[PDB]
């Protein structure tokens, strides 16, 4: 169990596979990672970049619960968790904050109106599914890619060997198969 | 149209 | 004092690390 650049790259490689594979059930984990990064290094990316990605991840979590048929009581609990009532960057501007706050409120009201079972609910769910489908997810993945590129710039020279070293400490005496997610992260980040 | 999360992610 | 030194001194939550390492393998 580790820290430092290796720990950041482990969570980045895992998060990169989660978003590429569209594994919405692990999107909350990507959110904690990005929230940890923002707390220590707010200068990695602009505030608008960070919040666009985080809100996209939150919205998809809520949309997925709706599309999988979860009870509306559970949809609304996750909605209020990820989008609560309340409530920071040298260029954490007002125009970007306006658009960020505005996007939250329209999504909140959209989900609330869906939870009241309007007569055209089925039509609205197919619109919601398109609205937060493939093109939305591709743009989201692009935001994460640029975020992780900024993380790699702030880290020392990568070393591809750490994952196998760390996994052997956690699981001594057994054969650990090389992680494809780890190797794909190194390819996408341009590792030697 | 008021800004949505969708359009905010898609823009720029 | 720099961003690089600030990032490389980061410590993530233990449960986030546990999830990440198991997810990769």
């Amino acid at each position: 169990l580790v820290a430092g650049p290796a720990a950041l790259r482990f969570a980045a490689a895992a998060s990169w596979q989660v978003v590429r594979g569209r594994c919405v059930e692990h999107f909350p984990r990507v959110l904690e990672f990005l929230r940890s990064l923002r707390a220590v290094a707010p200068g990695l990316v602009r505030y608008r970049h960070h919040e666009r990605l985080c809100m996209g991840l939150k919205a998809k979590v809520v949309v997925e619960l709706i599309l999988q048929g979860r009870p509306w009581a559970q949809v609304l609990k996750a909605l209020n968790h990820h989008f609560p009532e309340s409530g920071r960057d040298p260029k954490a501007t007002k125009q970007d904050l306006r658009k960020i706050l505005e996007a939250q409120e329209t999504f909140y009201q959209q989900v609330k109106q869906l939870s009241e079972a309007p007569v055209d609910l089925a039509s609205k769910l197919q619109e919601l599914e398109q609205e937060y489908g493939e093109p939305f997810l591709a743009a989201m993945e692009k935001l994460l890619f640029e975020y992780l590129c900024q993380l790699e710039k702030a880290l020392p020279t990568p070393q591809a060997q750490q994952l196998q070293d760390v996994l052997s400490w956690m699981q001594p005496g057994v054969s650990i198969t090389s992680s494809l997610a780890w190797r794909q992260y190194g390819v996408d980040m341009g590792w030697l | 149209k008021r800004m949505t999360i969708s359009r905010l992610v898609l823009e720029e | 004092s720099s961003l690089c030194a600030r990032v490389q001194a980061a410590r993530l939550p233990p449960q986030l690390m546990a999830w990440a390492l198991h997810f990769l393998m």
